[PDB]
C-alpha cells in the first residue's frame, strides 16, 4: 500500500459517501516484486 | 464595458497560501528496507 493507489482510494470513498451516499473500493490480486513480499504476490486497494 | 473582476483576489489569495506551504519530495522509508535510504535518494534529488 506504499503506492498512492491505496491512499487515493480512501479520498475517493469519503467524497462519494457524503456527496452521492454510496462509494466503494476493491481488493485486487497481482504479482509484484516492486513491493516485496513472500513469493512476491501482493494485494492492493483499487478504488471504484 | 466594465468589470469588477472579483475572481482574482480569491484565486490569488489561495495561490499565495500554497506557495508558502509547498509540498516537495521527502522519502520516508518502507517496511523491509533500511531506515537511512531517505537521505540517499534526497542527496541526489537536491543537487540536480
Amino acid at each position: 500500500m506504499r503506492h498512492n493507489t491505496a491512499k487515493i482510494a480512501v479520498n475517493i470513498a469519503v467524497r462519494e459517501q457524503i456527496e452521492a451516499g454510496v462509494g466503494a473500493w476493491r481488493l485486487v490480486t497481482d504479482y509484484e516484486d516492486q513491493s516485496p513480499t513472500s513469493n512476491n504476490q501482493v494485494i492492493r486497494r483499487e478504488p471504484i | 464595458r466594465g468589470q469588477f473582476d472579483v475572481v482574482r483576489p480569491v484565486v490569488r489569495k489561495l495561490v499565495s497560501e500554497m506557495r508558502q506551504n509547498p509540498i516537495d519530495v521527502l522519502y520516508r522509508p518502507k517496511d523491509g528496507a533500511r531506515p537511512d535510504a531517505a537521505d540517499v535518494l534526497m542527496g541526489m534529488y537536491r543537487t540536480d
